[PDB]
């Protein structure tokens, strides 16, 4: 088999293939994650360079791993499908053996492990994908939001963004998100998520996707009109 | 040891070119001219027997090969690559068809199997593409007579008539003027000999020309009698004498 | 230069640079001395520390009751090669009820190192070994190089500044070979030999490492206050 | 798993003051058919060991080749192959014992009972047994097959325990072995008159005796025996 | 062998006998048929002794690795299923096992899983396994209530083993008692059946058939 | 059909004292009705103050003892010459035996020594690895003849104090090494009288803090 | 050793692009233009054969449009030989799914499978990617009529109308201009041919330079029919729409 | 290009030497061994204030008697930890006992050089392995990607290592108490850290014979930080 060591150290101690995988993420459309007091919201950018698209059948940016956990991403679209598939299989395997659905941390740790494995295995390149994994642990009402990246490191976030112009929306979130008092309701959390994307998106039409996840496997994706109402209310308050 | 070349030796260049395939086609261009013409009641395939030395017995070197009783093949380019492809083409006609359906494959599907082998040498680890273009002529019950070209890339096209190798550009132009949809087999053979004469420098006779046909069933070549449905092969390689007879009426 | 990218490549003068670079790792390693008489065989090793908080890297490894070695170079490679010896010693005992001859042990080490120099993908071992032992033909001392070359000797030294100890043993040859039935005096000669390779630093209690094997002496390593006697 | 085809019967052996004696008849039986009469079942290894084998002959011939191959291998890169690093009886035995137990553990045994007789470097007598099961044991007298039942009792009257070994001379030991071979010829239906005997002494070395015969047999009393009970004539 | 385990208000009671027999020969009277998987989990021995010892010691290793990785006590459901999935891979090979995996966690409460070398895994309130199981079941079924005290529950388990130890030829020796709580199991001693029988006979008035 | 197992007879006995342990075994080796050897050592010093015997099929017995001795050697290499405690040795042997669960070592294994508190210890194994610390264990051919005697004379079973009539048990007083050896010898003398496979010689290995000592005694040779 | 000659087909550029995928896409840009247009009552597939000859046997030829099953077809852009390898794999997946569930494979599931295969060649194996882009035209009872495209990267997306191959920039603008949601098959046929006629590098668009197909519910009652157009039928539709 | 297991002209493995450079870029981790216990401490170094710092797990339990701290490419450490935990548990299964700290460390270090063309590259992470056994008492080891491990009385790895090691050189003595060691780790961490040391961006842990391995609460560590400030202001 093809055994070539593609991911290797350089004189300055860097693994360029892992770092170049991050550059693929930087190119990817922006994704954002914000957790409230009793919910988590995943915002995602849809570049409007592609019109005449069929939004019914086109792969959605946010994917359900189980009925209680979701995964969004920034980077190579084809690569993300492989991580999503493995994650979905592991979620059912966990339910089968442990007789309990995965925690959000466990599912994150698994995906991050897969990503890590591809950074020191022969004949493979790293995943050009960073993920945002969100949900609620079984029989638990505390919101969970984790991030992963090609290198394989993962961590928990009160709020986080990845992808193109993620520097800007992270700047926004760092000043607008208060830890002592997070978005108390679904409305407040979604609003702050849309606001953060509006710093980068361009038009607030079909370019913003929002998915709200609540405790006890209560996941729903907002429609165009529902999101458009948030876009309208934000800019009307801004004209002052 | 071990074949440690597990990676592709053919790759896309910045311009989108697959170098090794292009270079294989260049090797085909240098090869001796061969052609094929389809008639209403048959097909003819022909080529020059470029003898490397007069001491060599050019009868032992067969450029035109039987693949199945109703299918024949001819080439332009690297002879050794052709020889092994004929061996593989003959075997695959049995393993992936005859041993399953109890009958020989139709022309198009055998061509498809050959193409697949050539495509794989264009993508698999540690190998170069085949440096040949094949012209495969054949007949089968439901598709009738047919003529196919197969390139190093694995791409294949059906032809009414065509040429490959050294003087293909001039030969194809010659065939365009002469070909029509009302040709009989003898007429196609006559045109094949005319076309091939242009690309041949030296001697032009039955001993320097290799020519075969896909035509009527040959019960005399079957080797047995008693089964009415078995009527014999449609492939027949013309003899040195049979060629010379038609060169007088040329 | 152009012929040192891997071990499978000869240079135009017929050299194997990767093997020579592996040989260089031994010269960087800390000094260790080997010497023997007709009754006993002794290893003396200068252990190296990272700093004052750190421990002193162990240099001597036991392979059987009658055999062991001292290392100089990549310690993990010595662990691999010593583990291989341990098995071969053990195979001989279990299958043939026979203690493995020291000469035959060297032949095995040679052949294992050789395969790493002729094949693509791998690398030479980056360690030199001094194997001592007492078998059916008396005391023995071997010197292993990762090129594959194994050499039976009366005495030797490998590592940084090993030439000083090697010259001393070359002078003392006629004296220390005759030290029969006296382990303490044979160790003294080994400690005096390794002292010729010292600069700036001197032999302290947790610095020095000594091992011995002989006629009625199993392979035993001495460290700590057990070697204070010889300082 | 197989069945033995061409078979060899009893191997008998004992220790004496300066060494060991071993013996075995020259017959290769094919069931009840006494097929092959010139089969050597004592195979010497060097000048200090003799391996006596009973049971399947094809497996004996295989073992014979392994031992021949063992001597060759020991000589490789061995300047002391004919001195300090020569093959000992104990090395040869342990090797066979390993092979026998490994083969039984793969359920494909060498269908034999083996006795390794020899003298060690320090002059110690070596006598140990191993069979198709990989079972091993040592004793002042050892015998396979019928020898176990008939030879051992006779040989044990000479050397009944360890302390009797220094009291037993080579002449007394050889006499007992030869007598035991006669007894087996009387009573073992798969035995022959012709046999081989080997002595391994620490002083005089290996003495291998071929083409020996059972002699001084008692049969004259047979003439007087008539019928099976009541018959007089 | 006779082993039982039952859920009640105060957690779980586990009770076993101590006899081991090879045919009619009594090999041992001091066998431990309760494996202490860890400080919170217990398992019982029936069928193959080595199979039980080996794989339930192994189970303890798997449970330890779980709580190192997940930073959380393993559930009784998960611990039982690790053992059942394992033996199911070996199904046909000839493993012999009949065990109750017993434990007490926050999310589950007191839980008992019967696990079988046939691959059976059953949650339940009362289980009895062994050659003397039918004798123990009788005493259990007629006297069991959820609102038993820890003192009375412990005695019921002890008395139910005694019932089997008496009648079943392949059960006896001594009785081992365990009480499983949320903070872990608690050992309640080894009780010789020889001394226990006479003690129970007198104090309880039972076994009038037997002369004492 | 080939039968990979055999019965080499023999009988072994382990007894744990207060600060010592003994592991005894007869020296007779047999097949069927024939004696192979009158002196074939069966109990072995395995180092680290552990003694071991694997009674039954001698080829598996020898194979196991060999592998355990080997395990002791590699335990020293891998773990800085650490002493293998008797409880650790016992667990290790379980894995050796269970390793061949579906083609077992046809032996009843017993080891003896001292535990980490210096007290006497005896462990007893079945053929497939189930093991257990015990105070008293006979194994092999005449095990059924010896164990009841040991229940009575070591543990004072069914013995009560005179005058009380079944009310007070005989107290479990500690036995000295001299007292244990007497019970071992009488066990093997009795077993020799009533079991055909037992006889020739008795070899006892005594384990104390000072080390391993051996004692040999003659047994009837019929 | 062998390392010296390894192109390393599965690596990132400093910019975070996959060299071979990008170059394979460049290869595809020189291939004959293929267009797919989805209507309410069917799907159209139109494609241009590359500089043909008069002696090419057109009626038995197939380089652009391939049938995966009775409900799903594909238009090819790139190396024909590479496409046939993938096509046969896709045909098998459809049959595996049908055998397993006793129901025709949903269009997306088939598309995802082929796209995942392409992806694998970009992440591991050290082999060159497939120089092929597909337009998937299909129908199932969940989403109805669907158009997809996949490329050598293994990325796929859904479309109402889409082009692949040569002049996709010009073609996609022309489609975006004249396409409407309430459009019908006969209108989509006309749009597809008009688009090719303007984007073609040839002097004029003729029947011999085209492959054409339609997936219609225009089959007798609730069922779907695939129609691979014959040379004479392509000639007729060219006259009908008024291009020749 | 060049082999992965290639030797440089100086006699060093390129890839191993390069991985050591990655470890220099990693966050600081400090270990101090005493006769009352071993203390492990780390710099968390969150890349943003929105990152929940308690999810940064750079100190990890291997067994009850063995703890571990990491520095460098921390993702690479996960499989090293997994193997260590498996080795510790497996040895207990085979031998019914705790595994020696050295033996555990040796088992981890055996993975290190299993790379070539096995894994494709060395590990890009160093480990401080601290623990206790009955034979050699309280121990602290430094496991590198070279396969070499040194025992230490005290050791610092990461970006502020050489500065911290020089400080450990002066401060360490054989009669240190556990409390003295805790403050000493906090002192040296504060010195080498970019951001100001508090209970959220730094973590403490220890291993004692009685209580085993314990990661310190943020509340517990906060008190030790406050105790440190006062004793430094005391002179
Ligand atoms: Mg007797």
């Amino acid at each position: 088999g093809y055994d070539r060591a593609l991911s290797i150290f350089s004189p300055d101690g860097h693994i360029f293939q892992v770092e170049y995988a991050l550059e693929a993420v930087k190119r990817g459309t922006c994704a954002v994650g914000v957790k409230g007091k009793n919910c988590v919201v995943l915002g995602c950018e849809r570049r409007s360079t592609l019109k005449l698209q069929d939004t019914r059948i086109t792969p959605s940016k946010v994917s359900k791993i189980d009925s209680h956990v979701v995964l969004s991403f920034s980077g190579l679209n084809a690569d993300s499908r492989i991580l999503i598939e493995k994650a979905r299989v592991e979620a059912q395997s966990h339910r089968l053996t442990l007789e309990d659905p995965v925690t959000v941390e466990y599912l994150t740790r698994y995906v991050a492990g897969v990503q890590q494995r591809y950074t020191q295995s022969g004949g493979v390149r790293p995943f050009g994908v960073s993920t945002l994994i969100a949900g609620f642990d079984p029989r638990d009402d505390e919101p969970k939001l984790y991030q992963t990246e090609p290198s394989g490191i993962y961590s928990s976030w009160s709020a986080q963004t990845i992808g193109r112009n993620s520097k800007t929306v992270r700047e926004f979130l760092e000043k607008n998100y208060d830890r002592k008092e997070p978005p108390a309701t679904v409305e407040e959390c979604v609003k702050l998520t849309v606001r953060s994307l509006l710093e980068v998106v361009q038009t607030g039409a079909k370019n913003i996707e929002i998915t709200v996840v609540k405790p006890d496997s209560d996941i729903v994706a907002l429609s165009s009109e529902e999101i458009n109402q948030y876009v309208t209310q934000i800019e009307q308050e801004k004209q002052e | 040891m071990t074949d440690r070349y597990s990676f592709s030796l053919t790759t896309f260049s910045p311009s989108g070119k697959l170098g090794q395939i292009d270079y294989a086609l260049t090797a085909v261009k240098q090869g001796v001219t061969s052609l094929g013409i389809k008639a209403t009641n048959g097909v003819v395939i022909a080529t020059e027997k470029k003898s490397s030395s007069p001491l060599a017995m050019s009868e032992t070197l067969s450029k035109v090969s039987l693949l199945t009783p109703d299918i024949g093949a001819v080439y332009s380019g690297m002879g050794p690559d052709y020889r092994v492809l004929v061996d593989k083409s003959r075997k695959v006609a049995h393993t992936s068809y005859k041993r399953i359906y109890g009958e020989y494959p139709p022309t198009k599907l055998l061509v498809s199997e050959v193409a697949k082998i050539m495509q794989e040498a264009t993508q698999s680890g540690g190998v170069r593409p085949f440096g040949v273009s094949l012209l495969i002529a054949g007949h089968d019950e439901f598709n009738g007579f047919s003529l196919y070209q197969v390139d190093p890339s694995g791409s294949y096209f059906p032809w009414k008539a065509t040429a490959i190798g050294k003087g293909s550009v001039a030969a194809k132009t010659f065939l365009e003027k002469r070909w029509n949809d009302e040709l009989e087999l003898e007429d196609a053979i006559h045109i094949a000999l005319l076309t091939l004469k242009e690309s041949v420098e030296g001697e032009f006779n039955g001993d320097t020309i290799e020519l075969a046909i896909i035509g009527d069933e040959n019960p005399d070549l079957l080797g047995y009698t008693g089964i009415p449905t078995d009527k014999g092969p449609r492939f027949r390689k013309l003899t040195s004498q049979e060629i010379n007879d038609r060169l007088e009426a040329l | 230069n152009n012929y040192d990218g891997d071990t499978v490549t000869f240079s135009p003068t017929g050299r194997l640079f990767q093997v020579e670079y592996a040989l260089e790792a031994i010269k960087q390693g800390s000094v260790t001395v080997g010497l023997r008489s007709n009754t006993h065989a002794v290893l003396v090793a200068l252990k190296r520390n990272a700093d004052e908080l750190s421990s002193y890297q162990k240099k001597i490894i036991k392979c059987d009751e009658h055999m062991g070695l001292s290392l100089a170079g990549l310690a993990p490679d010595a662990r691999v090669l010593s583990n291989y010896l341990r098995q071969q010693c053990n195979y001989s005992s279990l299958v043939f009820n026979r203690k493995l001859a020291v000469e035959r042990a060297g032949h095995l080490l040679c052949d294992k190192a050789q395969k790493n120099t002729q094949s693509y993908g791998g690398r030479p071992y980056g360690v030199g070994l001094l194997i001592i032992g007492y078998d059916k033909s008396g005391a023995h001392l071997l010197e292993f190089q990762p090129s594959g070359n194994v050499t039976e000797l009366y005495g030797t030294a490998i590592g940084a500044r090993s030439q000083g100890a090697k010259t001393y043993l070359e002078r003392t040859l006629d004296t220390f070979i005759k030290i029969d039935g006296n382990p303490d005096e044979l160790i003294k000669a080994g400690v005096e030999a390794i002292s010729q390779s010292l600069r700036d630093e001197s032999l302290t209690v947790d610095n020095l490492s000594i091992a011995i094997v002989g006629k009625d002496t199993p392979f035993t390593i001495y460290d700590g206050e057990a070697v204070a006697k010889y300082i | 798993t197989q069945q033995p085809i061409v078979t060899g019967t009893s191997v008998i052996s004992m220790k004496y003051d300066n060494g060991v004696i071993i013996a075995a008849d020259n017959l290769g039986s094919y069931g009840s058919l006494l097929r092959f009469n010139g089969v050597e079942r004592l195979i010497p290894v060097g000048d200090n060991t003799v391996v006596g084998i009973s049971g399947d002959i094809s497996d004996m011939q295989h073992i014979e080749r392994l031992l021949k191959d063992l001597v060759t291998e020991n000589a490789y890169d061995n300047p002391l192959a004919d001195a300090e690093e020569a093959l000992e009886p104990s090395y040869i035995f342990e090797y066979l014992a390993t092979v026998m137990y490994q083969r039984r553990s793969k359920m494909n045994p060498l269908w034999n009972a083996i006795i390794v007789a020899g003298v060690q470097s320090n002059g110690d007598q070596f006598l140990r047994y191993v069979n198709l099961l990989g079972v091993t044991y040592s004793s002042p007298t050892l015998a396979t097959g019928f020898g176990a039942h008939m030879a051992n009792p006779l040989l044990r009257k000479v050397v009944d325990r360890e302390s009797d070994i220094p009291k037993t001379t080579v002449q007394v030991a050889e006499e007992a072995i030869v007598n035991a071979m006669r007894v087996l010829y009387y009573r073992d239906a798969r035995s022959s008159r012709n046999f081989s005997l080997a002595i391994i002494d620490k002083n005089t070395g290996l003495t291998f005796k071929k083409n020996l015969q059972v002699e001084n047999m008692k049969w004259d009393f047979a003439k007087d025996i008539k019928g099976y009970g009541t018959q007089k004539i | 062998t006779t082993t039982l385990a039952f859920r009640f208000q105060g957690g779980i009671i586990v009770a076993v006998d101590s006899r081991a027999t090879a045919g009619n020969w009594v090999a041992s009277q001091t066998v431990k048929k309760v494996i202490e998987i860890n400080p919170f989990l217990l398992g019982t021995m029936a069928g193959g002794a080595a199979d039980f010892q080996f794989w339930e010691t192994w189970l303890g290793s798997q449970c330890r690795l779980h709580e190192l990785r997940e930073k959380e006590r393993i559930s009784v459901a998960a611990a039982s299923k690790i053992l059942s999935n394992l033996v199911y891979q070996y199904k046909g090979a000839g493993l012999s096992m009949g065990t109750m995996i017993c434990g007490y966690t926050r999310k589950e409460g007191p839980t008992i899983y019967y696990v079988d070398s046939d691959g059976t895994r059953l949650k339940g309130d009362i289980f009895c396994v062994g050659s003397g199981q039918t004798f123990a079941y009788g005493v259990l079924d007629s006297n069991y209530k959820w609102d038993l005290s820890v003192e009375d529950a412990l005695y019921l388990g002890k008395r139910s083993i005694l019932a089997a130890a008496h009648r079943d030829a392949y059960s006896g020796g001594s009785v081992n008692l365990y009480h499983v709580t949320e903070d872990g199991w608690i050992y309640h001693g080894n009780h010789d059946v020889g001394e226990l029988f006479w003690k129970v006979k007198e104090e309880e008035g039972s076994f009038n058939n037997v002369i004492g | 059909q080939f039968n990979p197992y055999g019965d080499n007879g023999g009988t072994i006995l382990g007894i744990a004292g207060e600060d010592f342990a003994v592991l005894a075994g007869d020296t007779r080796n047999i097949t069927d009705y024939s004696i192979n050897s009158r002196y074939e050592p069966k109990v072995f010093d395995c180092g680290d103050n552990i003694v071991m015997s694997a009674n039954g099929f001698a080829a598996d017995g020898d194979a196991l003892v060999k592998r355990f001795k080997n395990s002791v050697k590699w335990y020293h290499f891998d773990h800085n010459d650490k002493k293998l405690s008797i409880n650790s040795a016992a667990r290790n042997i379980q894995h050796l035996l269970y390793g061949k669960r579906f083609f077992p070592y046809y032996v009843h294994t017993i080891i003896a020594g001292l535990d980490e508190d210096g007290k006497g210890a005896v462990y007893s194994f079945d053929p497939v690895g189930s093991y257990e610390r015990e105070q008293c264990r006979a194994g092999g051919a005449a095990a059924s003849l010896i164990m009841p005697f040991l229940d009575n004379q070591v543990n004072f079973k069914n013995q009560y104090e005179p005058g009380t009539n079944g009310k007070v048990k005989k107290p479990l007083k500690y036995l000295s090494v001299e007292e244990v050896i007497k019970l071992v010898r009488d066990s093997f003398t009795s077993a020799t009288e009533r079991h055909i496979q037992v006889g020739d010689g008795l070899e006892i290995l005594i384990v104390t803090k000072d080390g391993v000592r051996k004692e040999f005694y003659e047994l009837k040779r019929d | 050793g062998s390392r010296r000659y390894d192109s390393r087909t599965t690596i990132f550029s400093p910019e975070g692009r996959l060299y071979q995928v990008e170059y394979a896409l460049e290869s595809i840009s020189h291939a004959g233009t293929a267009i797919g247009i989805m209507a309410s009552d069917g799907i159209v597939l139109a494609a241009e054969r590359k500089v043909t000859s008069t002696l090419l046997e057109q009626d038995t030829s197939t380089e652009k449009l391939y049938k995966l099953n009775d409900k799903i077809a594909v238009a090819v852009a790139g190396l024909t030989a590479d496409a046939e390898i993938l096509i046969n794999t896709a045909r098998i997946h459809a049959q595996n799914y049908l055998k397993t569930y006793n129901e025709d494979i949903p269009v997306e599931i088939l598309v995802r499978r082929l796209s995942d295969i392409k992806q694998g060649y970009t992440q591991h194996g050290g082999l060159r990617p497939f120089g092929v882009s597909f337009i998937y035209a299909g129908y199932d009872d969940r989403y109805g009529y669907q158009l997809y495209t996949s490329n050598p990267s293994g990325n796929y997306t859904g479309w109402k109308a889409i082009s692949v191959g040569a002049n996709t920039s010009a073609a996609q603008t022309l489609l975006q201009m004249d396409y409407k949601d309430d459009m019908k098959v006969d209108d989509a046929i006309e749009l597809a041919l008009k688009t090719l006629s303007k984007t073609t590098d040839s002097s004029a668009l003729t029947y011999d330079r085209l492959e054409f197909a339609t997936i219609r519910k225009g089959a007798n009652d609730g069922e779907v029919y695939q129609k691979i157009f014959k040379p004479q039928e392509i000639k007729d539709i060219l006259v009908k729409t008024g291009i020749t | 290009d060049r082999g992965v297991s290639t030797f440089s002209p100086e006699g060093r493995l390129f890839q191993v030497e390069y991985s050591l450079e990655a470890i220099k870029l990693g966050s600081t981790a400090i270990g101090i061994a005493t006769k009352e216990g071993v203390v492990l401490g780390v710099e968390k170094r969150a890349t943003s204030p929105l990152l929940e710092s308690d999810s940064i797990e750079k100190i990890v339990e291997i067994d009850r008697h063995i703890g571990c701290a990491m520095s460098g490419l921390t993702a690479d450490a996960r499989s090293m930890i997994e193997h260590a935990r498996t080795a510790a548990v497996t040895h207990n299964l085979y031998y019914d006992e705790d595994i020696n700290v050295e033996s555990l460390t040796q088992s981890v270090c055996d993975l290190a050089l299993r790379f070539g063309e096995l894994m494709s590259r060395p590990f890009g992470v160093a480990l401080l392995i601290a623990g206790h056994d009955a034979d050699d008492g309280y121990q602290l080891f430094h496991a590198e990607p070279s396969g070499t491990f040194y025992r230490y009385n005290a050791k610092a790895i990461g970006s502020g290592s050489e500065g911290a090691q020089a400080e450990l050189l002066n401060e360490w003595h054989s009669s240190l108490t556990l409390k003295e060691a805790e403050l000493l780790v906090l002192k040296i961490l504060k010195q080498v850290m970019e951001e100001k040391l508090d209970e959220n961006n730094a973590q403490l842990s220890c291993i004692t014979k009685q209580d085993g391995f314990k990661i310190y609460d943020n509340e517990k560590t906060a008190e030790l930080i406050k105790e440190l400030k006062e004793k430094e202001a005391a002179e």
